């Protein structure tokens, strides 16, 4: 969310229910970060992709979306780690699996491997304080052990 | 400027506030997140009366969301747009309402009152003047009804100047799951009648009747019933927030409305309704506009007005009108049932036209008439709550909290009052 | 625009977005650039999937500044006009730390 | 130049001190090796308020840290900024004072008071003239008012002409694990209202009120509730630093808020305390700010005002505003509550508006005000001071020090007379 104003990033779980098809996107509620106890974002229930132009006759003023209308809803065959993918006017990136995960894509849709990516953010180290040089008025040795804390 | 505030309450009224804003958000073109794509000048033009701005090109309802229970809470929440709404309104507490009115009235107001005035209060200085406030909740509704009558009568005096309108739901007449639903149900109402102003009744047994007529669709959901009730509340508050040539004031429309104080509560009607093939197999002209909108079917408060008589009939119209042909049409159906409008006073039509069509349809409407249809509802209400009064069943968990048997006699005293005038200023 | 989007006629009953924010000035040109900021935002979060100091000038400063930039003190026996615009350079070269 | 110096007693003091003075080298932007990474010219400008500079660069602060437990300096030094602190200024002793009052003002002040007088001015022939010296103690903590006491005393009549600022937290009128702490803090409070001109007097359970209000985040570390009065007590302190249409003077300050000699205890009050949601849901502006900082439960000190009244208000605003909102916001609330001002003093308010706003926020503001809302807490002091005096149990420890029970009466007698001579002055 580095776009918006006092954005940032998090990470959640997104839940692939087989039986039905159905979405979902869990939450990280880890400690401390400000964010209220709230297990879901969005719960589960389907989710359309694709629509057609002439809902005019259909307006969303009357019976929301159904057969009559979807070209195609998002299939399981969509998801795929290493390219981003959006929902609700937000795109995510998709980074890690399971090893399940990944030994079910390699049989039933056949898939190949696709390792994780390191999302993650580094920082270089600091550097202790040394000592100022020698005066010339103590011991090159101890005015070391002198001049620490 | 001059604008409002909204009030949810109960738990149905979560599923109806959900909707119904995700259906303003919807015509108004907020996306998802909250930022705003710029396309129509006219609703950038008139948002303040409804959402408020921050910073982020965002817009938050002046919504005030009330409750006990979390999982309904979390579960609206999680719904679509549920960011858009605030944990600071986010107001709720742990204890269950038992679905015991007299719990929801008395032990759990105290509590909560104080948050919850505080709340509102913040939200009434931040704002500038309301017209006032519509209170959407259930008479049948424990908490709904429980919560309802405190913060009306304390909502009363503070701000005497301002419009309290109501919406309720009314108990089926065939099922209610709840059985101490009547005795809750008449002590909502008693104190209904005596603060409020404007009350839009519904029933779900018409909506189902719906289902079967028109929507046909044989699988709903309460998303869908809430769906069509939102559009009818969203169609009675259209007029404000657009230019065009019409009295908007819902004040102007309850002094056209409301002949005595005591008569409160109206049946809403809705606009055309539609099948499959009948979207491009119908004839979109003002005259059958005006059929389907007067018949009885396409009524879906309590029941046909056919036993009863109209009072009050104002119908508000969008889209690319003129005059002259609501006129005439206003002109046939009196005509054409003359001795149906009371002698007491003609010319009962109340008309106002706004030009902006809804999003995917152009001709549009609402309906709303006050007319003596309700003796059925309240007579057949009237005789449950006598005969399961006559042995005074299911009332120990009433006496726990400590109420007396008096107060059900005068709430019922008053209620035959009503239907006593209700039935002379007609008959 | 239609009629003009520079100005939103004087006395407008209506509001505009971009209420709080720049703001403090006449009506016309916050009009202008508050509109302008609307574009601005509107586009930013478009950004389709992109996954996929007069303080001091060239000649010093007056005589009696108060405020310590660096140094002074430790350097000396100048005219101050010299001194200020002196360190107007060696804050470019030693104290080069000013910014 | 005019300047101030620190002085950090109490391990309440080794607390904010490192807290405070990190905050205020983060505000002007030094690093924690105490190079300067030049961002603002101004505050290159105005650095001198706080910070010598010698050659090399660094930063050096004009504070100086004192106790008696080595190992919470050795924490401190341990600390991300303990390099910005002096081995010079490091005083301190051998022992530990076991927090006793009487023992920190008449046995161990007798090796240490010389140094830090020592320290102190020879610091004040390194500055020009000082406008005074602030003070973070701990009126109930062990070693902070044994310690504080004599050494006010003694700078007193060293310079009678300055402005001691002095800082205490209030013990908690629930929770102290300080069991002699009425005792200490009676005795302390006797010389404090004798000497002092000024003093902000905090709690923290109101720090952990406001922690489960705004900060969201249950459990807390007092850490960050140290940055939460830093960042109050910095910002009370920002007029002197920066440029702007404003009045800096401490000193102006007092005569705006000081009716008699013996008032000095004054409750600090916070602007915008945002969370989780309020970062995107917040509209960061004038009225809002008013509403939010003149809350009863964003005050942070003390308890409710709301028993009592006001008597004289200060507010302190950073931002591009104009003062014609602020003035109108001022009046609205004189007319929203013009029953709990004083007719005694009308027009209490005093403000001050500094332009160079804080990082990381744009609109912000710092409220201080003197109320009648202290009897309560020094009246529960009383009344525990006499209910242990009853049978003067412990007393031995004190006894045996080499105090004497004239002076337990007479700091009693000192603060029956606070109680009363706050009772008529308004009621
Ligand atoms: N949301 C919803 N409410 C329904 C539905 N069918 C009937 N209702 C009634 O609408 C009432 C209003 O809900 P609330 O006002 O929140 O009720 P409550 O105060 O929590 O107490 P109870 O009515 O006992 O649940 C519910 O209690 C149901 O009795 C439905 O399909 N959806
Ligand atoms: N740094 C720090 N200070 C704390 C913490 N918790 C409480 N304090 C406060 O510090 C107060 C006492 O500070 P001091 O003035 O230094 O007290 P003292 O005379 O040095 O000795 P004692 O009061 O016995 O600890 C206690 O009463 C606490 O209220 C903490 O977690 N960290």
């Amino acid at each position: 969310d580095t776009d918006s104003l006092f954005g940032e990033c998090r990470h959640y779980i997104i839940h692939y229910y087989l039986m039905d098809d159905t979405v979902e996107i869990r939450e990280v509620h880890e400690r401390n970060n400000g964010r209220d106890p709230f297990p879901l974002l969005m719960n589960r229930q389907r989710m359309p992709k694709v629509l057609v132009e002439n809902a005019k006759n259909f307006p969303k003023c009357v019976l929301e979306i159904s057969d009559q209308e979807v070209l195609e809803w998002y299939t399981a065959k969509d998801f795929i780690v290493g390219k981003p993918l959006t929902i609700l006017g937000r795109t995510f990136f998709i980074y890690d699996c399971d090893p399940f995960t990944r030994q079910f894509y390699k049989d039933k849709f056949g898939m190949p491997d696709l390792p994780p990516v390191d999302v993650t953010k580094k920082e270089p180290p600091p550097v202790k304080q040394e000592l100022p040089p020698y005066n010339g008025y103590g011991l090159i040795e101890d005015s070391a052990q002198n001049c620490f804390a | 400027m001059r604008e409002i505030v909204h009030l949810q309450a109960g738990q149905c009224g979560n599923q109806i506030g959900a909707k119904f804003w995700e259906v303003i958000s919807d015509e108004h073109g907020i996306d998802p997140t909250g930022t705003y794509h710029g396309d129509s000048d006219l609703q950038l033009e008139r948002i303040n009366v409804y959402y408020n701005e921050a910073t982020g090109g965002k817009y938050v309802p002046r919504a005030v969301l009330v409750d006990l229970e979390p999982g309904t809470m979390d579960s609206v929440r999680s719904g679509p747009f549920g960011q858009i709404f605030r944990p600071d309104n986010f107001v709720f507490g742990q204890s269950g309402a038992g679905n015991n009115w007299a719990k929801g009235h008395y032990t759990e107001g105290a509590e909560l009152v104080d948050s919850v005035l505080d709340v509102v209060r913040k939200e009434a200085e931040s704002c500038d003047c309301l017209q006032g406030f519509q209170l959407t909740h259930s008479l049948g509704g424990g908490t709904g009804s429980g919560m309802g009558t405190l913060l009306i009568s304390k909502i009363r005096e503070e701000y005497p100047d301002r419009i309290m309108n109501t919406f309720s739901v009314v108990p089926s007449p065939k099922v209610s799951d709840t059985v101490v639903e009547p005795y809750n149900a008449t002590l909502s109402v008693h104190q209904l009648v005596e603060n409020t102003d404007e009350t839009y009744c519904i029933d779900n047994e018409a909506l189902y009747d719906i289902c079967f007529r028109t929507l046909k669709l044989t699988t709903p959901t309460y998303g869908d019933l809430n769906h069509l009730v939102s559009a009818t509340m969203s169609g009675v508050t259209t007029c404000l927030r657009f230019p065009g040539q019409l009295n908007a004031d819902l004040r102007k429309l309850a002094v056209n409305m409301v002949p005595f104080p005591r008569l409160h509560f109206f049946m809403p009607g809705f606009a055309p309704l539609t099948s499959r093939g009948s979207q491009q197999y119908r004839a979109l002209t003002v005259p059958e506009l005006t059929q389907q909108m007067f018949d009885a079917k396409n009524m879906m408060a309590a029941c046909d007005p056919r036993h009863g008589r109209y009072l009050t009939v104002a119908a508000v119209f969008r889209g690319r009108m003129s005059m002259k042909e609501v006129d005439e049409q206003m002109l046939n159906v009196q005509n054409k049932n003359s001795s149906y409008f009371v002698e007491w006073i003609p010319n009962n039509v109340k008309t106002a036209v706004c030009d902006i069509p809804p999003r995917g349809l152009k001709m549009s409407a609402t309906f709303i008439g006050n007319s003596t249809a309700i003796q059925e509802l309240f007579k057949r209400i009237s005789e449950q709550f006598t005969a399961m009064f006559r042995r005074k069943a299911f009332l120990h968990w009433y006496t726990g909290e400590g109420m007396d048997e008096m107060e059900f006699t005068e709430a019922e005293s008053n209620m035959n009052d009503l239907v006593s005038e209700y039935q002379q200023y007609q008959d | 625009p239609n009629l003009i989007q520079r100005k939103a006629i004087s006395g407008y009953a209506g509001f505009v977005p971009r209420f709080a924010w720049v703001m403090g000035m006449n009506y016309r040109d916050g009009v202008t650039q508050a509109m302008d900021d609307f574009d601005k935002n509107q586009f930013v979060f478009r950004h389709p999937v992109c996954a996929l100091t007069t303080i001091y000038r060239s000649q010093g400063l007056i005589p009696f500044y108060m405020g310590f930039i660096p140094s002074m003190q430790d350097n000396y026996a100048l005219t101050f006009g010299n001194s200020t615009r002196r360190a107007y350079q060696k804050e470019l070269d030693r104290r080069s730390h000013t910014l």
